[PDB]
RNA sequence: AGCUUUGCGCAGUGGCAGUAUCGUAGCCAAUGAGGUCUAUCCGAGGCGCGAUUAUUGCUAAU
RNA sequence: AAGGUAAGUAUCGUUCCA
């Protein structure tokens, strides 16, 4: 039968996996495969990022935040649906 | 113009090879090696790179 | 005239602390 | 000089910075001490 | 002149017996004095009136 | 003649027979004060 | 002293200025028995092992290497030369001399600042850099 | 059928700290690590070394 | 007598010397 690994080395393949896969994540970016990330932006750092940019138009910067916003939210719910018994 | 880049194949077999079943087990190491015929070590090849070399080989077969 | 600093030793015939500082 | 006060310097760098008000002390005085009455000797000038 | 050839080649390598973090330090960042001194000095040099 | 920090100090014999006198003169000032129902102030005591 | 590593021939320290490119090379020319050059080849060696980076320290006897006695005027007991990609390093001391360190000094502190100094002075292209420390006068009192 | 507990995963939102995170084919360790209160009691990691912009990446200017 | 050389890049002249 199997045995129990302890919750230290839970923490730490945890952290294997993750660092794994943000390196293979990191590694396809340059070579190219997908963009490079756009930075993650939200009603606080609306300004932060892009508010030079976002003095001209600020309504459709607003609308492209929260589209942003929303393209996450909708990931993570679609997400949770797959994985949905 | 030509693609002319197997690059992407380099990608694909590291990330293929990366979940790739090794034993912890020398033992084991050396066994499937000579189960292959690949040699028990190379001058200065400890054991992580022994089993990392093991690792990149099986990547193929 | 120099800027070296003479010692005020023999220099108190006339003058007293609180003077000039009241 | 104030924010080079904290950053990260090796006591070279240190030794040479804690000086810096004595340039603008010795220029703000420097029709006196830079005198021909004083440090009596020859004069060079600068060549620009 | 009685050390034998080999007890000379048995000599040990001394070696430091501080850790790491006393003997190679991580650079000790130097910050300014907290604002609150600077409020406090002239607060104690205002007096009352009676 | 540069002027020098002898003249402006005052010797210890005057400043301890006037700290007598001041004070003296604040405890007569206060006892005073109690009787009249007030607190002082900077402009009694500031020739103190 | 005698730890450091020590040059014979004329040859040998001529390759070891032109056997390097990203340091500084910092010669004690003079006389390892010497009372002077004893003095401060212990800094020496107190320091080597710190300066590895940007610094390498031979050691010359002139009387075993005449050859450079008269160029570079080497008539006091002890003198160091700085070296960077076969270039003489001058260095503005307090003293009149602006070429050499002919004294020997005590502290350990000091000397890895001058050597710091002058790989500083010379990343950057310079010929004549300055010590931060002045030696016009020896701070006793 | 729901309700609900706990651990482990995947993501999301938000707060907080950058004198700290991380490694351990180095060593020792519940057959006891480590002990200042309280010790016929306490009782889990510790040490040494290495990486370091006191975790690490891109994008962005100069 | 000092502690007072900015370090350089150029053509030109000269001279010893190989």
């Amino acid at each position: 039968l199997g045995v129990y690994l302890t919750k230290k080395e839970q923490k730490k393949l945890r952290r294997q996996t993750r660092r794994e896969a943000q390196k293979e994540l990191q590694e396809k970016v340059r070579l190219g495969l997908m963009p490079p990330p756009e930075p993650k932006v939200r009603i606080s750092n609306l300004m932060r990022v892009l508010g030079t940019e976002a003095v001209q138009d600020p309504t459709k910067v607003e609308a492209h935040v929260r589209a942003q916003m929303a393209k996450r939210q909708k990931a993570h719910e679609e997400a949770n649906a797959a994985r949905k018994l | 113009s030509e693609r002319q880049a197997e690059v992407l194949a380099e990608f694909e077999r590291r990330k293929r090879a990366r979940q790739i079943n090794v034993s912890t087990d020398d033992s084991e190491v050396k066994a499937c090696l000579r189960a292959l015929g690949e040699p028990i070590t190379l001058f200065g090849e400890g054991p992580a790179e022994r089993r990392e070399r093991l690792r990149n080989i099986l990547s193929v077969v | 005239p120099t800027g070296e600093v003479l010692s005020l030793v023999g220099k108190l015939e006339g003058t007293r602390m609180g003077d000039k500082a009241q | 000089e104030e924010s080079m006060k904290w950053k990260k310097l090796t006591n070279a760098q240190r030794s040479g910075l804690n000086q810096i008000p004595n340039r603008r002390f010795t220029l703000w005085w420097s029709p006196t001490i830079n005198r021909a009455n004083v440090y009596v000797g020859f004069q060079v000038q600068l060549d620009l | 002149a009685e050390v034998t050839e080999e007890e000379w080649l048995s000599i040990p390598e001394v070696g430091d017996a501080r850790n790491k973090r006393q003997r190679n330090p991580r650079y000790e960042k130097l910050t300014p004095v907290p604002d609150s001194f600077f409020a406090k000095h002239l607060q104690t040099g205002e007096n009352h009136t009676s | 003649l540069i002027p020098n920090l002898y003249r402006y100090i005052q010797p210890w014999e005057s400043e301890f027979i006037d700290s007598q006198r001041v004070w003296a003169e604040y405890a007569l000032k206060r006892q005073e004060a109690i009787a009249q129902n007030r607190r002082l102030t900077l402009e009694d005591l500031e020739d103190s | 002293s005698y730890m450091l590593p020590h040059l014979h021939n004329g040859w040998q320290v001529d390759q070891a200025i032109l056997s390097e490119e990203d340091r500084v090379v910092v010669i004690r020319f003079g006389h390892d028995w010497d009372p002077t050059c004893m003095k401060m080849d212990e800094v020496l060696y107190s320091i080597a092992e710190k300066v590895k980076n940007f610094a390498v320290i031979y050691l010359v006897d002139i009387t075993e290497v005449p050859d450079f006695n008269k160029m570079y005027e080497l008539y006091d007991p002890c003198t160091v030369m700085f070296f960077f990609r076969n270039k003489h390093i001058m260095i503005d001391l307090g003293t009149g001399n602006n070429n050499k360190i002919n004294w020997a000094m005590e502290d350990k502190q000091e000397m890895v600042d001058i050597i710091e100094t002058v790989y500083r002075g010379a990343r950057k292209g310079r010929g004549l850099v300055v010590s931060p420390k002045d030696y016009s006068t020896k701070y006793r009192y």
